[PDB]
Formats: structure tokens, sequence, C-alpha cells
């Protein structure tokens, strides 16, 4: 079921990751509600100026929402996993990041307030994640071709 | 336990955020409409269907006296005036020596005065006589006898185009990709701290924008009972905004009868004052009615008994100076700027224990100056015919007086003067928030080598 | 008296604040950026 864009921000990490869809679409293709922007056919002088200073504050969310949007797809294809939605990066978690175990995580936790508990330690959980990628597709994958 | 991380993209969660948002206004095709200082190149047409998804489970803080929306809407509102008065004519001529007398030839209480002076004609070498019909505010004296306008010394009155049109047009404040609005449902929320019923909007409703003092008018309800609404109510600089469920309607006229005459200044550039008074001199003024007002004042005792005491008494007293934006009631309607006495509203007393109309005197001047910027003033070009105008009262800006003796008899009087005010009794529900879709998570995955 | 001079003081007419009005101002001008035309 779709709820709508945020819908499964009260629920579990569970229940809330059938839902990864929504707010990949919304994140850019709600532009369609500032495509608007190629305005009616205006009228003669008399605040042409008007028209193009507030023409560059409808541009800067426009551009600046693309250009925060490929610098975190980007980042996906430095660990190995361009496309996909879920992908797995063969990294263990070590123990000391967080805590209980494995089953109350998923079934009695939201996803906010799981973030909170691993902000602290993000970027060195993006650490290993681009060290992981780089020793199998420099070293290994260069290996079983001639071997 | 040996487990490994996976990469989860699209995950639902947030963090406060601080950005510009979208004008959008509402639009229609307006092809004879004159172009709207409020609207036009500024917004783009709404989204016919907001859709408010409501979320489970979530409760978020929010706070209405630090929110950037108060704060970035009383600046867009200064550029908008300030943008669209670049092609505007300015009145340079008219800072000369008039002749003037009074209208009348037996004075009860005069208030226009019957002015002459000289304008160029077509060709910029012949002078003649013109005259107009200047109100006594707008008018000061130099030493038969001789005045001039009020403005001379510092700042140069540009006339507002004729062309325009200045009007409460409901304003949608959306949001670009990337950024969410939220609002809250809460019946009880006093602006600070959780809110347990949050939904996700798209935009705004439409806020009307009116820019008055003392009172708030075509505002937004309440939902159940009176809403009483302070930063740190035990402060007395800070204005205490009072919001009803019920309207309270009020009714103002001009009731003289006025044309225009049309004196050129250059080629293609004229210039409209006031020129007969067909009928009879009265003066302009607003009926509040009375049993609505006296309830309407014994939901906002009963509620401030709460956060004083209920063994006190309760006064209202009326102002203690300023100029007339902040002693008096200001509007925006018609096109001209009424300044009401309200003495006659304020002024009762509380003890804990049909169809008469309170009239309320109103002033009339046509060269202000808002928000007082040195050197700068506007100028309304006059409407033919009486105005009439319809509103309701949906809530008061108090403030209250405590000095340091033991009494038991508090004051709270109408407050004017900050146009923060007037915004931030509207967006007080919202909250922007930014939309982070990475997140790292454990499991039991395993890339397969 | 004339050592090598330097200033000039010198008078116009200006318009008061209201303008069909004219008085006399003066300034202090240098002499590179005063020229003649023809008390002078
Ligand atoms: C609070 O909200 C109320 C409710 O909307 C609002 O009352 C509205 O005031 C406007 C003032 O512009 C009214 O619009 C006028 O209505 C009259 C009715 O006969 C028309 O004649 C007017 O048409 C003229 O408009 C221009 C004026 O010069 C001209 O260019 C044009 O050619 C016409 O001559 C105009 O439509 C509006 O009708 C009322 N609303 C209702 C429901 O009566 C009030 O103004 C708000 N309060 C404040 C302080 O703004
Ligand atoms: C608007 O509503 C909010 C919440 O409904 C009010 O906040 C509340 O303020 C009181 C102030 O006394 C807080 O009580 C105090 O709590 C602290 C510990 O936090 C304690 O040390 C004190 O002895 C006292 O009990 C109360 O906690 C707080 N509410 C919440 C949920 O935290 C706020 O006062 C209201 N505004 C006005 C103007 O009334
Ligand atoms: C809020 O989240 C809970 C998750 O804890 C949602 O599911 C409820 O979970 C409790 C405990 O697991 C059960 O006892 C309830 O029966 C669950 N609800 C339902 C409808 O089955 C809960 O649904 C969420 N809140 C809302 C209003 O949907
Ligand atoms: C025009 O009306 C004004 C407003 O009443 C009159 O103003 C008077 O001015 C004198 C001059 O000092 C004052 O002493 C009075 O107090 C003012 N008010 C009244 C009611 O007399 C003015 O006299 C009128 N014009 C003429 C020519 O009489
Ligand atoms: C304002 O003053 C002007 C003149 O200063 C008045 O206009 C005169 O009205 C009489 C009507 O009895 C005519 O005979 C004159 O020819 C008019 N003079 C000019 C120059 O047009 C005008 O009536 C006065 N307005 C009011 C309201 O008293
Ligand atoms: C322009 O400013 C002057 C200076 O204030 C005004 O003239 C009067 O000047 C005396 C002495 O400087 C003051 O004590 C008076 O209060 C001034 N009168 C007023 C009404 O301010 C002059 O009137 C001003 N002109 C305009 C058009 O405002
Ligand atoms: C205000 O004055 C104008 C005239 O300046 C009045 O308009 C006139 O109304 C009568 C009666 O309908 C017509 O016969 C005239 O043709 C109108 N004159 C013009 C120039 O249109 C208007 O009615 C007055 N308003 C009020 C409320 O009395
Ligand atoms: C404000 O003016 C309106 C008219 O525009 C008044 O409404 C009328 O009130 C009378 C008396 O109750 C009724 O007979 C009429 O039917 C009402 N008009 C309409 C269109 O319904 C209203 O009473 C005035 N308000 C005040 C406080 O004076
Ligand atoms: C309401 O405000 C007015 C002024 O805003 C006050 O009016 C003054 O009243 C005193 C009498 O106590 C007079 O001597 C003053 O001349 C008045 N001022 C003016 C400018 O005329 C009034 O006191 C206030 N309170 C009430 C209950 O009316
Ligand atoms: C606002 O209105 C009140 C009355 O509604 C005004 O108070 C009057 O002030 C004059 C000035 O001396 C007195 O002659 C009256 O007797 C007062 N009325 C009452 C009922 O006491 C008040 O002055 C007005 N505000 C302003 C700025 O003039
Ligand atoms: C000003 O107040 C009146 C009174 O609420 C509003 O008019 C409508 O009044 C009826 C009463 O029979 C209510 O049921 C409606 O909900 C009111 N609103 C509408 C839109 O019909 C009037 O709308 C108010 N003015 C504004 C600008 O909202
Ligand atoms: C003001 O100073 C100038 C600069 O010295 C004097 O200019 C002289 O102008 C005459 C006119 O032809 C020349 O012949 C001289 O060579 C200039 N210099 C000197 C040093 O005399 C001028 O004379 C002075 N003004 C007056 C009224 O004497
Ligand atoms: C420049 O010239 C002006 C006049 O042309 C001088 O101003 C006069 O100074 C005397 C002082 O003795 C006053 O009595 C006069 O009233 C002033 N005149 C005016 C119009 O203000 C000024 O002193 C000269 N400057 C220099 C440096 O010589
Ligand atoms: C786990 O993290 C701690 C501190 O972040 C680090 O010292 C340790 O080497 C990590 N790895 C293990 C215990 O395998
Ligand atoms: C996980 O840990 C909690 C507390 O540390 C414990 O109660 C539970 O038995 C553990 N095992 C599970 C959920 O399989
Ligand atoms: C986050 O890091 C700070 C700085 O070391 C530390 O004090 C805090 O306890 C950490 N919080 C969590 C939840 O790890
Ligand atoms: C309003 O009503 C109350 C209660 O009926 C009464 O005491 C009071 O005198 C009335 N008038 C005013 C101006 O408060
Ligand atoms: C004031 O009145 C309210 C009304 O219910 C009551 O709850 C409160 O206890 C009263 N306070 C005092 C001090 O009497
Ligand atoms: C102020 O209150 C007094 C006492 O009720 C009353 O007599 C007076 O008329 C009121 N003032 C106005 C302007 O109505």
């Amino acid at each position: 079921v779709f709820l709508g864009f945020l819908g499964a921000a009260g629920s579990t990490m569970g229940a809330a990751s059938m839902t990864l869809t929504v707010q990949a679409r919304n994140l850019l293709s709600g532009i369609v509600q500032q495509q608007s922007n190629l305005l009616r056919a205006p009228e003669a002088q008399q605040h042409l100026l008007k028209l193009t200073v507030w023409g560059i504050k409808q541009l800067q969310a426009r551009v600046l929402a693309v250009e925060r949007y490929l610098r975190d797809q980007q980042l996906l294809g430095i660990w190995g996993c361009s496309g996909k939605l879920i992908c797995c990066t063969n990294v263990p978690w070590n123990s000391s990041w967080s805590n209980r175990n494995l089953s109350e995580i998923w079934d009695n936790m939201t996803w906010l307030q799981w973030d909170k508990e691993i902000s602290n330690y993000t970027q060195i959980i993006y650490g290993l994640l681009e060290e992981s990628q780089n020793q199998q597709e420099k070293n290994e994958q260069d290996l079983l071709a001639l071997d | 336990e040996n487990l490994w991380v996976t990469v989860y993209y699209g995950v639902p969660v947030w963090k406060d955020a601080e950005t510009t948002l979208f004008c959008a206004s509402d639009a229609k095709a307006y092809e004879t409409e004159k172009h709207n200082i409020w609207a036009t190149h500024a917004c783009v047409p709404t989204d016919p269907n907001p859709q408010e998804i409501h979320l489970e489970n979530v409760t978020e803080e929010f706070n209405m006296w630090k929110n950037n929306m108060v704060e970035q809407m009383h600046t867009d509102i200064i550029s908008l005036w300030d943008q669209s008065l670049k092609p505007c004519v300015k009145l340079t001529p008219l800072c000369v020596t008039l002749q003037c007398t009074n209208v009348t030839n037996a004075i009860t209480d005069g208030e226009l005065k019957n002015c002459s002076f000289n304008m160029t004609t077509e060709l910029r070498d012949k002078k003649q006589k013109v005259y107009s019909l200047f109100y006594r505010l707008d008018v000061v004296q130099i030493n038969n006898k001789e005045y001039r306008l009020i403005n001379c010394n510092t700042s140069a009155i540009t006339m507002v185009c004729p062309k325009l049109s200045f009007e409460p047009i409901p304003i949608h404040y959306c949001a670009p990709a990337g950024f969410a609005i939220l609002k809250c449902k809460d019946k009880k929320f006093n602006g600070t701290g959780p809110c347990p019923s949050v939904s996700t909007v798209q935009c705004t409703h439409g806020i009307k924008p009116v820019l008055s003092t003392q009172l708030l008018l075509n505002g937004s309800l309440a939902e159940e009972e009176v809403m009483i609404r302070s930063e740190n109510i035990t402060n007395n600089a800070k204005n205490i905004l009072v919001q009803f469920n019920t309207p309270v309607q009020i009714n103002c006229t001009r009731p003289l009868n006025l044309t225009r005459k049309s004196i050129r200044i250059g080629p293609g550039q004229a210039f409209y004052a006031m020129g007969d008074i067909i009928g009879d001199i009265r003066q302009a003024h607003c009926n509040v009615s009375k049993a609505t007002w006296n309830e309407t004042l014994g939901k906002v005792v009963k509620q401030l008994r709460k956060h004083f005491g209920n063994n006190t008494i309760i006064r209202f007293a009326n102002s203690s100076g300023g100029d007339l934006e902040v002693t008096t009631h200001s509007f925006n309607c018609g096109g001209e700027f009424f300044y009401c006495n309200t003495s006659g509203l304020f002024n009762s007393t509380w003890i804990s224990n049909s169809n008469d109309s309170i009239t309320l005197p109103c002033r009339i001047k046509m060269i202000i100056n808002m928000w007082q910027r040195i050197g700068q003033a506007m100028y309304a070009p006059p409407i033919q015919g009486v105005i009439r105008c319809v509103s309701n009262i949906t809530g008061l800006i108090l403030t209250r007086d405590g000095g340091s003796t033991n009494s038991t008899t508090e004051t709270f009087r109408p407050g004017g003067g900050d146009m923060r005010d007037n915004w931030r009794s509207e967006l007080y529900k919202y909250k922007v928030v930014k939309i982070e879709p990475l997140g790292v998570a454990p499991t039991r995955c395993k890339r397969r080598v």
C-alpha cells in the first residue's frame, strides 16, 4: 500500500521498508509543480525588471534541487551498487557502532530514532564502504580475469 | 552476531532546515484585470489538489517564536512594494507655495482645505492656475496663508500608479523539491513544544495579506475556545496574541462623494486630485456591534484568569501615546487609508462576578509612509464615488503594563507597530524539514563475491 | 598675498526646498577644477 509521501514516517524499520520509491521520486519529480515557471504571455513594459528578479529565485531552487540529487546518487557508484534501491556491501558490522541484536531493531524502532543513534558513526561507516569495493574492483576482478 | 551493512535509499527520515519558499499564488485568465502588486511576476498558478498525508505515531517539536517563515514574509512584503514602484511618476513639481483657505463658512469642529497653485500646460514654458482639495493632515504651514505639503524637506513622494491595485489575494507558500512543510493539528497548541498530531503538506492554506494594527482583520479562527498566546507572559515588553472562535463583524464607510481632476504633469504622465464635494460633508466612521463585543470580551477575560489568578480584577484601558499608526486602528480598504479612533471599544472593567452599535470616528490621510524609511513616501490616488467595506475581527494584540505595586488589578491595552505579529499569528503551526534519503542498517546479506 | 593660490572661493544660485525660489550659496573649489569662460 502507498500512503503518499512520507506516510511511513511513523512505521517500523520493517514496515516502512516497503515504501522506498515514494521518497525517491518525490525528491526530484516533485518539480512538476515548478515547471509552471514558463509563465503566461507577459504584457508590455512597467515591471519588466520584476519579471527577472523573481526569475532567479525560482531557478536557484530548481538547480539546487538537481545538483544535490546527483552527488547522493553518484556516491552509490563509489560503493559499488548503482541503480539498486537496496544493495548489500559486505562490510562487517562492528559491535562498537551500535547495540542490542538484529531483531529489536526491525520490529519496534522507527528510522528517525535509529538515525539518531547511528549518526555519530556515519562518517566511519561510509569509510569502509569505499574500501571493500576498491579491493574488489582493481584487485579481484583483474586477477579473476587472467586466472 | 556477525552482520553486514546494507544500504537503503528513500528512507523517510528528516532533519530540521532553513530555506526559501515559493510564492505560489492562485491564478485565472485575468485578461482585463489590472496588474495587481501582491501577485503577478512573482507567483505561479497553484496546485489545485493539496494532499494532506496524515502521519501515524509521529511527535514533533514546533516553535512559533523562532520561525523563519514569519521572518521572510516581512522581507518579501518590502520587496514586493519596492519592485513595483520603480516605473511610477514622482510628484516633484508639487513642492510649491499654496494659496489655501477653508471650505465651509461656519466651523463646528474643518476637515478639507481648498488650495491654489501653478502648473505647466502642454508646452513647458506656460503656467496656469490649478486648484485641489487637500486634507488638513497633509498640509503644514510655512509662515494667504501660504502652505505646502507635509514632506518637501526629505522625501520624494512617488505617486502610486493608477493602473495598480492593492488588495488581499491569498498567497500559498510552497517548498521546492527536497523540502517539506509540516502542519500541526493539535487543538491545544499554545505555540511551543511537542505536537502529537503531525501531517505533511505540500502547500499551506491561502493567507490574505492585510496590513493592520491593533486588530487582526479577515484572519483565521480558532477551533473550540479563545486561544490566548504569548511568549514569556510575565514579561511586559511581549505582546499578547488573542484569537477568536467566532468572527466579530464590522461595517465601515466614507459617506461623502468625490470626483477626480486630471491635472497633467508631463507628456504622458498626469496626476489625480480631489475636485468637488457633490453632496454634503460627513465624517468617515465605523460600526462595531455592542452586544457581540461585550460577549467576545467575556471570553478573553475568562481565559486570562487561568494565567494570572481567579480572584483578580481585569480592566481595559485605551492607549498612552505615539503616532497615528500605533494609537489607532489602521486599514487598507477600498483604495484608501483609514485611521479609526478606538477609545470606545477598549474601555471597561471586569470584577469576577439587541441592535445598538458602537460608532467609531475615523480620520483619512493620503500621504502615508509605511515602514518609516528615510526620505520615502507614497501617495494614494482618490477613489471616484463613496466607499463601502465589510470585515470580520478575528483577534487582538494586547500588551500588559506591570509596574511593581501590590494591587490585584491587571490592565490590558491594544498594541500596534510591528508587522511580525500579523504574520506570526497565522504561520504558527508550520515547520520546514529536510529529507535525507541514504541510510545504513545491519543485516545478513553478504554481496556474494 | 600670493606666494606661489590653490583654492578659489565661489558663488552661485541654488534652489531651496520649493523649486521656484533661488538663493546664493558658496563653496571652495580647487583651481584645477575650475576654468574661465571669458568677476570674473
Ligand atoms: C476582508 O474581507 C472582505 C471579504 O472579501 C473584503 O471585502 C471585499 O472588499 C473588496 C474591496 O476591493 C470588494 O471588492 C469590490 O466589491 C464591490 C462590490 O460592489 C465592487 O463594486 C468592486 O469592483 C470594483 O473594483 C475596482 C475598484 O476600483 C475597479 O477597478 C472595478 O472596475 C470595480 O469598479 C470590488 O469588486 C469585495 O466585494 C469585498 N468582498 C465581499 C464579499 O463583499 C474586505 O476588503 C477585507 N478587509 C480588508 C481590510 O481588506
Ligand atoms: C505552552 O505549553 C507548554 C507545554 O504545554 C508549556 O511548557 C511547560 O512549561 C512549564 C513551566 O513551568 C514546565 O514545567 C516545569 O518543568 C520543569 C522540568 O521540565 C520543572 O523543573 C518545573 O518545576 C516545572 O514543573 C513544563 O515542563 C512545560 N511542558 C512540557 C511538556 O515540557 C508552556 O509553559 C506553555 N506556555 C505558556 C505561556 O503557558
Ligand atoms: C504506531 O506504531 C505501531 C507499532 O508499534 C503500529 O502497530 C501497532 O502495534 C502494536 C504493538 O505492536 C499493536 O498492539 C497494534 O495492534 C498495532 N496496530 C494495529 C492497527 O495493528 C500502529 O498501528 C501505529 N499507529 C497507528 C495509529 O497506526
Ligand atoms: C480655517 O479653519 C481653521 C481650523 O479651525 C481655523 O484655525 C484657527 O487658527 C487660529 C490661528 O491662530 C487659531 O488661533 C485657532 O485656534 C484655530 N481654530 C479655530 C476654531 O479658530 C482658521 O481660523 C480658519 N480660517 C480662517 C480664515 O478663519
Ligand atoms: C475651491 O476654490 C475654487 C476657487 O479657488 C472654487 O471654484 C470656483 O467656484 C465658483 C462657483 O461659485 C466659480 O464661479 C469659479 O469660477 C470657480 N473658480 C475656478 C478657478 O474654477 C471651488 O468652488 C472651491 N471649492 C469648494 C468646495 O468650495
Ligand atoms: C522642514 O524642516 C524644518 C526644520 O524642522 C521645519 O521648520 C520648522 O523649524 C523650526 C526650527 O528649525 C522647528 O522648531 C519647527 O518644529 C519646524 N516646523 C515643523 C512643522 O517641523 C519645516 O516646517 C519642515 N518642512 C516640512 C515641509 O516638513
Ligand atoms: C456621487 O456623485 C456622482 C456624480 O459625480 C453620482 O453619479 C450620478 O448619479 C446620477 C443618479 O444615478 C446619474 O443621473 C448621473 O449620471 C451620475 N453622474 C455620473 C457622472 O455618473 C453618484 O450617484 C453619487 N453617488 C452617491 C452615492 O450619491
Ligand atoms: C453590517 O452591514 C450588514 C449589511 O451589509 C448588516 O446586515 C444586515 O443586518 C440587518 C439587521 O440584522 C438584517 O435585517 C439584514 O438582513 C442584514 N443584511 C444581510 C445581507 O443579511 C449587519 O447587521 C451590519 N453589522 C453591524 C454590526 O452593524
Ligand atoms: C483615552 O485616550 C484619550 C486620548 O487618546 C484620553 O483623552 C484625554 O483625556 C483627558 C482627561 O483625563 C483630557 O484632559 C485629555 O485632553 C485627553 N486627550 C486628548 C488628546 O484629548 C483618555 O483619557 C483615555 N481614556 C478614556 C477613558 O477616555
Ligand atoms: C478618541 O475619542 C475620544 C472620545 O471617544 C476622545 O476623547 C474626547 O477628547 C476631547 C478633547 O478634549 C473631549 O472634549 C471629549 O470630551 C473626549 N470624549 C470623552 C468621551 O471623554 C479622544 O480625544 C479621541 N482621540 C483623539 C486622538 O482625539
Ligand atoms: C466573515 O464572517 C462571516 C461570518 O462567519 C463569514 O460568512 C459566512 O457565514 C456563514 C454563517 O451563516 C458561515 O456558515 C460561513 O462559514 C461563513 N463563510 C463562508 C465562506 O460562507 C465570512 O466568510 C467571513 N469573511 C471571510 C473573508 O471569511
Ligand atoms: C588670483 O590668483 C591668480 C593666480 O596667481 C592671479 O592670476 C594672475 O592672472 C593674471 C591675468 O592675466 C596673469 O597675468 C598672472 O600671471 C596671474 N598670476 C599672478 C601671480 O599674478 C590673479 O591675479 C588673482 N586675482 C586677482 C583679482 O588678482
Ligand atoms: C568665501 O567667501 C564667502 C562670501 O563670499 C565668505 O563668507 C563671509 O565671511 C564673512 C566673515 O568675515 C561673513 O561676515 C559673511 O557673512 C560671509 N558671507 C556669507 C555669504 O556667508 C567666506 O569667509 C570666504 N571664505 C574664505 C576662506 O575666505
Ligand atoms: C570497532 O570500533 C572500535 C572503535 O570504533 C575500534 O577500536 C575497533 O577496532 C573496531 N573493530 C573491531 C572491534 O573489530
Ligand atoms: C537480544 O538482547 C536482549 C537484551 O540485550 C535480550 O533480552 C534478548 O533475549 C536478546 N535476543 C534475541 C531478541 O534473540
Ligand atoms: C556522540 O558523540 C559524542 C562525542 O564523542 C558523545 O559524547 C556522545 O555520547 C555520542 N552519542 C552517541 C549516542 O553515541
Ligand atoms: C457587559 O456585560 C457584563 C455582564 O453582563 C456587564 O457587567 C458589563 O457592564 C457590560 N458592559 C461592559 C462595557 O463591560
Ligand atoms: C482557579 O479556578 C480554577 C477553575 O477550575 C481551579 O481549577 C483552580 O484551582 C483555581 N485556583 C485557585 C488558586 O483557586
Ligand atoms: C469610557 O468609560 C466610561 C465609563 O464607563 C464611559 O462613561 C465613557 O463614555 C467611555 N469612553 C468612551 C469614549 O466611550
